[PDB]
C-alpha cells in the first residue's frame, strides 16, 4: 500500500501510503482466472438443483462464462463417476448478458466418490443422456431464464490472486442481485471519479460541475451495482443516469450529464462499447428546436455503408454523446437526422 | 456509372511484399466505406479488411494481422492495400469492393489476381 | 458467429423451370439483414437482394427473394440459360462472419 | 497515472493505470506550502470588509493559520503604504477549531498602489493604531464570532504544487459551508474505504459488516464534508455516524459501528486524536445492563493521577471505542465506571 | 507512608551517561503516573519526562527529544531514567515525584543533584 | 500556552500579618484546575491546593486557596516564622507549559 508512483499529467511524482487502483480494464486485463473451490460441492449441487426443476446456467461476468468453458470436462466425469445421467454443454455469449430468476445452494454435503486435488490426468469421456443440462449461450427458445440460475457464485475472500493464475469461488448462501464486490473499486482525487470493476470503468471529471467523461465496457452485465460502492449516492433520480441502472450503472450523481436523460434504448447489444463526447467523423449537430424528440439509437452509417452527414438535437449539449464499438459511431437517443429519415 | 479498377496483381516469391490500388469513379467515394474481398482459386468469398470514411475504423481480418495495411484517399478517389510478408496461401482474386462487413455490398469491380510461388 | 449453410450443395435443372434456393441461418438473424449475390463464371459477384426481401436495382423481376427468421429462400420464377451461376447468401449484422456462404452451382 | 506499486501485506506487486490516494498525513506531512494570490486583492479585502464591520479571522483548517503567521509583515507594509489606520496580529489556535458567522467577499477592485511578486525583502516595522483587527486566537471575549469572517478562501485549480513550495490561494466568490474540495479524496478497494484530507485519515473495514475501523486527525475543523467525496451516502442517519457531522464527520454509512451513537461530546478539545477499537491498558469493559447511561466521556485516568480499572458498558459492543491523545485514554459515551462516581 | 528513593547522581564529564532509579514504597506503585522533575540551581521546576502505567505514552520534554530514556518495573516497584549526551545545562536536581503534566503532584521524595562539568 | 505569572516576585511581611498571593493566568484557565506547592529551602516539594480551591491532606488551615477565571490567589490566614518558603503555582490542562510557575520569595 506504500510506494513511489509517476504521474505523466502533473510530470511529478506521488510518493507514500494509501490505496491505488489497478486499471484491469485496458491493456491486456490481466488475470482473473479461474479455479473453483472443491468440485464435488459445484458437482452435487448440479443434480439436487436439477431435480428442483432448473435446466440451465447463465453467467454473471464475462470472464465467468470460460471458467465453464474449462470445467465441464470436469465436470462431466464426477457426475458419471456417481451413474447420474446428466450432461453438461456451454456455449458462446454475446450482449446483452441476460439474468436467471433464481439460483444454487448447498447442500454442504458433497459427494463422497471423487479425489482431492483439482489437476488429475487420464481424463475419460462420458455418454450422452435424455437428459442435458445447459450453460449460457443462443438457447432463448428452448429453456427461457426463468428455469435457468444465475449469480449463484461469489468470489472467495481469499481466493483473490493477481499474480497466482487463480480466483477460487464459492457459491452463495443467499439469494441475492447485486454484483460481487469482492473484486470491485471506486476512487476520486481532486479532478476525477472511476468506478470500476473487471469489466466498466466509467469515469468521470470536474470542469464547472461534476458531470460524466467517458466510460469503456468489455462487457454488458444485469446485476445492479452495490451502493457501498458508490461515490456521492444520495438524492440521485433513476431518471437522469447516463447509465442504466439495470446495466450495473452505479447510483450516484457521477453519473449525470446536463441536457440528456437514462439511456434505456442505446447500442448495448454491441458486446463492447467506449462511450465518450465527441462528433463522429464527417458528422455535426446542430443545437434547434424543431428535431425530432429522443428515440433508439441509431448508427452513423446506414444499411448501404453510406455516411449521414447532418445531425440534430432538441435540448442536448455539445459536444454530443456518441459510442464507439465494432459497427461504427452510434449517436445518443436526443440525438436524431436532420432531415434524413 | 461505377466502374472499379484495380493494378498491382503479379507473381511474386513467398516473404515478399506488394502493393495494389483501387480506382473508383461515378459516385461519392468520400461517402461510402471501402472493403477488400479475397477469393482463393473455386472457393468462396471472404473478407481482408475495411477502411470507414475518414480513416478511422480500419478493421483486418484474423489472419492478415500485421501482414496487410489499408488505406485510402478521398481526394483522388483511392483505395489502397499494402502487402506484406505474402505466404503460399495468399494466391486469390482481390475484389475491390464498395461495403461493409456490417452492410451489404452494392459496387464489384473486376477483381485483380495475385499469386505467391516460385 | 452466425455461420450460414447453403443446401443443396449443386442443384440440377432445365431451361424454363422454376429454381429454389435456400440459405440455413445458426439463429435468429435480425431484422433479415440478409442479402443474396450472383457468381456468374468468371465475373465479379452482383447484387439481389437487400435486404432478403427487396430486389436490387436494374434486376429483373423473376428473382424473389423470401423467408425470414432463421430459414431464407431464394427463388427464381422463370429459368433462362444465362441464369446458371454461384449464389452467395451474406448475413450483414449481427454479427455476421468472415467469410460469405459456400455458394450452390446451378447445373444444366 | 500509470505506475507499479509494491504491497506488503500481499507481498505482491500492483502495476497498471489508476489514481494512488497518497497518505499525506502520517510520517512528516509533505508540504501544502503557503502563498496566495495576488496581495492587492487580500489586502484591499480587509479594509474594505473592515469598513463593513469585520473583526476578524477564523481559519477553516490548521495549515490556514499558517498562511497568515508569516503573510501579516506583507500586509502591514502594503496597508501602510496606503496610509490605513489598521493593524493585524496573528496568535495561536486551539481545538475547537471555531468558524466564524460570515465571510470576506470581492470588490475585485484592488488596490492601485501595491507591487505584483509576493516574495518582497527589506521589511519596515510599522505603528499600531486605535483601530486593531485580530486574526484567530484566544480572542473570545472581546469580539465574539458574529463579526469574525470564516471560509473566504479557496485552494486555485492551478494552486496544486508539491515539489515546489507553494499553493496558490483564491478567495471565494461566495458564502459558502463545506470543505475544500480542491485538495480532497476519497477511495475503497475490495475490502478498506478511505476518507482522507489534509488533517483526517477516517478508514473503514469490513469483517462481516462494512464498519469504521480507525481514524487519526491533526485538527478538529468545523466545516461540513462535501457529499460529493462520500461514499455510500443514501439513507444515512444523521443520529448513528460515529464522528459528527460538526466536525467534518463524512455523511456515509462506513462511519457507521454497530452499538454506538454519535460522539458529540468526545474529547475533541484535544489537538489531535486517534480513534481505534480496543483496551486502555490496564482496563477491563465488562457489557450488563445496570450500568450508567452515556455521558461526556471521560478521561482514564483521574486528577491525581490513578487509573481506574474497571469499566461498563451498557449496550456497547467489544472492543469498546477509545481515543489517544496527548491525555492518555478516552472512552466513548457508552464506557462508564463500574464503581467509580 | 509514600517513600521515593533516588540514587546515581554525581559529577560526570560533558558528553557521558548516567543512570537514575526511583524506589517506590508505601503506595500502588502500578496505579499511578511516574514522571522526573528537575530544578536547575536557583531557578523554577521544570518538567523533564513522564510515563503511563503500562509504558505506553513515554513523553519527553522538547530539549531532551532523543538524549533521555525514562522507564519502570512495576514488579519491583521502579522507576528508571537514562542519561545520555550530556550537556553543560543538566546540571539540576532532579526529583522522583509522583504526578503527571496534565494533574498535580501529590508525592515527591529527596530528588538528587547532578553536575555535568569536568 | 497558558504560561502563568506570579505578582510580585517576592514580599516582605512580619509574622502576626495575613498575607496574599496571585498566579496571573494567561486566559480562561478549565475546571480551576490550579495546584500551589510549598518550597522550604532547602527540602522537596510539598502540596497545598488541588483544586484552587480545596486544602489537601496534612495541610494546615491557616493555608487558604481562591480564586477563579484568570486570577488566583494563595492566602495564609495566620503568618508562622517557619511558613517563610517559596511558593509556586500550576495548571494542569489544558494544555500545561512545560514548566512550573516562577515563584514568589516571602521574607520578614
Amino acid at each position: 500500500d506504500s510506494g513511489c508512483v509517476v504521474s505523466w499529467k502533473n510530470k511529478e511524482l506521488k510518493c507514500g501510503s494509501g490505496i491505488f487502483i489497478t486499471d484491469n480494464v485496458h491493456t491486456w486485463t490481466e488475470q482473473y482466472k479461474f479455479q473453483p473451490e472443491s468440485p464435488s460441492k459445484l458437482a452435487s449441487a448440479i443434480q439436487k438443483a436439477h431435480e428442483e426443476g432448473i435446466c440451465g446456467i447463465r453467467s454473471v461476468t464475462r470472464l465467468e462464462n470460460l471458467m465453464w468453458k474449462q470445467i465441464t470436462p470436469e465436470l462431466n466425469h464426477i457426475l458419471t463417476e456417481n451413474e447420474v445421467k446428466l450432461t453438461i454443454m456451454t456455449g458462446d455469449i454475446k450482449g446483452i448478458m441476460q439474468a436467471g430468476k433464481r439460483s444454487l445452494r448447498p447442500q454442504p454435503t458433497e459427494l463422497k466418490y471423487s479425489w482431492k486435488a483439482w489437476g488429475k490426468a487420464k481424463m475419460l469421456s462420458t455418454e450422452l443422456h435424455n437428459h442435458t443440462f445447459l450453460i449460457d449461450g443462443p438457447e432463448t427458445a428452448e429453456c427461457p431464464n426463468t428455469n435457468r440460475a444465475w449469480n449463484s457464485l461469489e468470489v472467495e475472500d481469499y481466493g483473490f490472486g493477481v499474480f497466482t493464475t487463480n480466483i477460487w469461488l464459492k457459491l452463495k448462501e443467499r439469494q441475492d442481485v447485486f454484483c460481487d464486490s469482492k473484486l470491485m473499486s471506486a476512487a476520486i482525487k481532486d479532478n476525477r471519479a472511476v468506478h470500476a470493476d473487471m469489466g466498466y470503468w466509467i469515469e468521470s471529471a470536474l470542469n464547472d460541475t461534476w458531470k460524466i467523461e467517458k466510460a469503456s465496457f468489455i462487457e454488458v452485465k444485469s446485476c445492479h451495482w452495490p451502493k457501498s460502492h458508490t461515490l456521492w449516492s444520495n438524492g440521485v433520480l433513476e431518471s437522469e443516469m447516463i447509465i442504466p441502472k439495470n446495466f450495473a450503472g452505479p447510483v450516484s450523481q457521477h453519473n449525470y450529464r446536463p441536457g440528456y436523460h437514462t439511456q434505456t434504448a442505446g447500442p448495448w447489444h454491441l458486446g463492447r462499447l467506449e462511450m465518450d463526447f465527441d462528433f463522429c467523423e464527417g458528422t455535426t449537430v446542430v443545437v434547434t428546436e424543431d428535431c425530432g424528440n429522443r428515440g433508439p439509437s441509431l448508427r452513423t452509417t446506414t444499411a448501404s455503408g453510406k455516411l449521414i452527414t447532418e445531425w440534430c438535437c432538441r435540448s442536448c449539449t455539445l459536444p454530443p454523446l456518441r459510442y464507439r464499438g465494432e459497427d461504427g459511431c452510434w449517436y445518443g437517443m436526443e440525438i436524431r437526422p436532420l432531415k434524413e429519415k | 456509372q461505377v466502374q472499379l479498377v484495380e493494378s498491382g496483381g503479379g507473381l511474386v516469391k513467398p516473404g515478399g511484399s506488394l502493393r495494389l490500388s483501387c480506382a473508383a469513379s461515378g459516385f461519392t467515394f468520400s461517402d461510402y466505406y471501402m472493403s477488400w474481398i479475397r477469393q482463393a482459386p473455386g472457393k468462396g468469398l471472404e473478407w481482408v479488411s475495411y477502411i470507414s470514411t475518414g480513416s478511422s475504423h480500419t478493421d483486418y481480418a484474423d489472419s492478415v494481422k500485421g501482414r496487410f495495411t489499408i488505406s485510402r484517399d478521398n481526394t483522388k478517389n483511392s483505395l489502397y492495400l499494402q502487402l506484406n510478408s505474402l505466404r503460399d496461401e495468399d494466391t486469390a482474386v482481390y475484389y475491390c469492393a464498395s461495403g461493409y462487413r456490417f452492410s451489404y455490398v452494392s459496387y464489384w469491380g473486376q477483381g485483380t489476381l495475385v499469386t505467391v510461388s516460385s | 458467429e452466425i455461420v450460414l449453410t447453403q443446401s443443396p450443395g449443386t442443384l440440377s435443372l432445365s431451361p424454363g423451370e422454376r429454381a429454389t434456393l435456400s440459405c440455413r441461418a445458426s439463429q435468429s438473424v435480425s431484422s433479415s439483414y440478409l442479402a443474396w449475390y450472383q457468381q456468374k463464371p468468371g465475373q465479379a459477384p452482383r447484387l439481389l437482394i437487400y435486404g432478403a426481401s427487396t430486389r436490387a436495382t436494374g434486376i429483373p423481376d423473376r428473382f424473389t427473394g423470401s423467408g425470414s427468421g432463421t430459414d431464407f429462400t431464394l427463388t427464381i420464377s422463370r429459368l433462362e440459360p444465362e441464369d446458371f451461376a454461384v449464389y452467395y447468401c451474406q448475413q450483414y449484422g449481427s454479427s455476421p462472419a468472415w467469410t460469405f456462404g459456400q455458394g450452390t452451382k446451378v447445373e444444366i
